[PDB]
């Protein structure tokens, strides 16, 4: 009834302060959060992600270490 | 089923709850963007006056 | 049970919508800092682009 | 009391998708504004310095 995109948001309240990427950049790539440090995960794929730095690109470092996945097609 | 509406109830709501909550820290987030970069055009509008102050003493020569 | 997932149910939803207002309140707050240095870029433009040009009026005649 | 206190838990709580959908949409404009209107600044920033050394390569040459 509401966005996937939005579903994978609201995983983000408990995100810790001060990661230098968007929550929304996360979920928009497919992301939600795994309530671990910074480690979120694509619903699609299962991939895990952590320790995030400035000006990094969740949909690009997406598709550079797993372009098989289904969302990250689009 | 009033068991269970109310149930769903609860659920659709945590959902908002928890999403409004992360709008909350991307609007604080944006706001300190637009302070910093508000508060920082004062000086470019400062050296904006010294140039064009230099820029006519230097039309007044040639 | 029931009754008391009934009333705090209707008191989240009540509050919930009212953080919702301070959250876009919020919004139009930042918003209005926004609009004021994008108009602060035009105003640079134009001073800018203004000097930018007696500068190489300047650089010719010399 | 219980099944139009609940009733009334729906009519609202379906607002809150919409009044949701909204605030994101408002929140995520604001983002790209204010991300925009900061790389206004840092240009008019740069113009501002290539402009303020022609002026020092000009009164050096006078
Ligand atoms: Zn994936």
């Amino acid at each position: 009834m509401l966005s996937c995109e939005l579903y994978r948001m609201s995983t983000y309240s408990t995100f810790p302060a001060g990661v230098p990427v968007s929550e929304r950049s996360l979920a928009r790539a497919g992301f939600y959060y795994t309530g671990v440090n910074d480690k979120v995960k694509c619903f699609c794929c299962g991939l895990m992600l952590d320790n995030w730095k400035r000006g990094d690109s969740p949909t690009e470092k997406h598709k550079k270490l797993y372009p098989s996945c289904r969302f990250v097609q689009s | 089923e009033l068991l269970q509406r109310c149930e769903s109830l609860e659920k659709k709501t945590a959902t908002f709850e928890n999403i409004v909550c992360v709008l909350n820290r991307e609007v604080e987030r944006v706001a300190m963007t637009a302070e910093a970069c508000s508060r920082q055009h004062r000086l470019d509008q400062d050296k904006i006056e010294a140039l064009s102050s230099k820029v006519q003493q230097l039309e007044r020569s040639i």
